[PDB]
């Protein structure tokens, strides 16, 4: 029904069941019960304390998004560091700006069926122009970012 | 002469042993100097043999051409006097090897770089440096020029930013034009 041949889709449909059965067997609902977050170890830096860690670009490049089969919007968007455009009302894509070039990114895992709020953790390098030699330790200041995407239901 | 190690023997040469004898003689002369005739007479040598020894001793750097007056040995008397760059690239995380290789060639610029000097500077194998250059040629970001130096027709590579202005371009383009003139003014 999506227009691909059934022999092209048949492995995709097969993978759903195989993944669910694997996770039932070999994931779990709780581990590392010793390591619960303690608020007294989470010290909030003030604005003037945080400023050395923040990635250095304050506004994104200017951009525009064209979506196949829609009219041309034509506006250039730009968004502040730590800010996001609104999801497209029909296709739900979102762009957000992290202040520097992104070099690590992962989804927060949530047990299947939880329907939770979804998040990503990411690192964006401080300076667009930095590039770091592999042969040398660095140990500079940087920031790990957690971004919340919502529950992502229709 | 090729000898398999079992059978390796240090074969002497007639001139070598006679040069050593002359060296023993001259080094035992208090001045380290003697006239050619005496040096022959001490060994019974003909001039045809001895003149090789003299010039080999000179060419070996073991002795010097000198002449002394007869009153200095005791007329000028012929004698023999015995005497006896490119910095490597710290490969960065955030760029692919072609980007990093083009940057090296840009930092060279007008003077260019060879494939062998890319190989060392990038710290890659022979086959890996070769593929980098082949790709940068086909992507038309780098232009290759031949340079004869020593025994080797080495290629040098220059970015198309500097390629036309480069010395290798300018030198080659002149001699190409001059060649096309000379061959066309040669009679049909």
């Amino acid at each position: 029904p999506n227009g691909l041949p059934n022999h092209i889709m048949a492995p995709v449909w097969k993978c759903l069941h195989l993944t669910k059965d694997f996770r039932e067997q070999k994931h779990s609902y709780w581990e590392f019960a010793e390591w619960i977050p303690l608020a007294w170890k989470w010290h909030l830096l003030s604005e003037l304390e945080a400023a050395p860690y923040l990635p250095q670009e304050e506004k994104s490049p200017l951009f525009s998004v064209q979506r196949e089969g829609l009219p041309e919007d034509g506006t250039l968007y730009r968004i502040n560091r730590f800010s996001s455009i609104t999801a497209h009302p029909e296709r739900w894509d979102v762009s957000f700006f992290t202040g520097g070039p992104l070099w690590a990114l992962d989804w927060c895992p949530v047990p299947e069926g939880a329907g939770a709020s979804q998040y990503v953790a990411l690192f964006s390098s401080p300076d667009m122009n930095e590039t770091h030699p592999l042969s040398q330790l660095h140990s500079g200041p940087g920031l790990l970012q957690l971004w919340g995407l919502g529950t992502l239901q229709q | 002469l090729l000898l398999l190690n079992r059978f390796h023997v240090d074969r002497r040469s007639k001139y070598d042993i006679l040069m050593e004898k002359l060296s023993v003689m001259l080094s035992t002369r208090t001045n380290h100097i003697e006239t050619l005739g005496k040096l022959r007479e001490e060994l019974g040598l003909c001039e045809r043999t001895f003149k090789r020894l003299y010039q080999y001793m000179l060419n070996a750097g073991l002795a010097k051409v000198v002449s002394l007056r007869l009153q200095e040995i005791h007329v000028m008397v012929r004698c023999l006097k015995l005497l006896k760059t490119v910095p490597p690239v710290d490969i960065v995380f955030e760029r692919d090897m072609l980007t990093q290789t083009y940057d090296l060639i840009e930092r060279r610029g007008t003077k260019g770089i060879s494939q062998a000097e890319i190989r060392v500077a990038m710290n890659v194998g022979k086959l890996e440096a070769r593929m980098l250059c082949r790709l940068l040629q086909r992507f038309k970001v780098v232009k290759g020029f031949m340079e004869d130096e020593g025994r080797q027709r080495t290629t040098k590579y220059i970015s198309c930013v500097f390629a036309e202005e480069s010395d290798l371009s300018r030198q080659y383009q002149r001699e190409k034009a001059r060649s096309e003139l000379l061959t066309t003014v040669s009679l049909a």
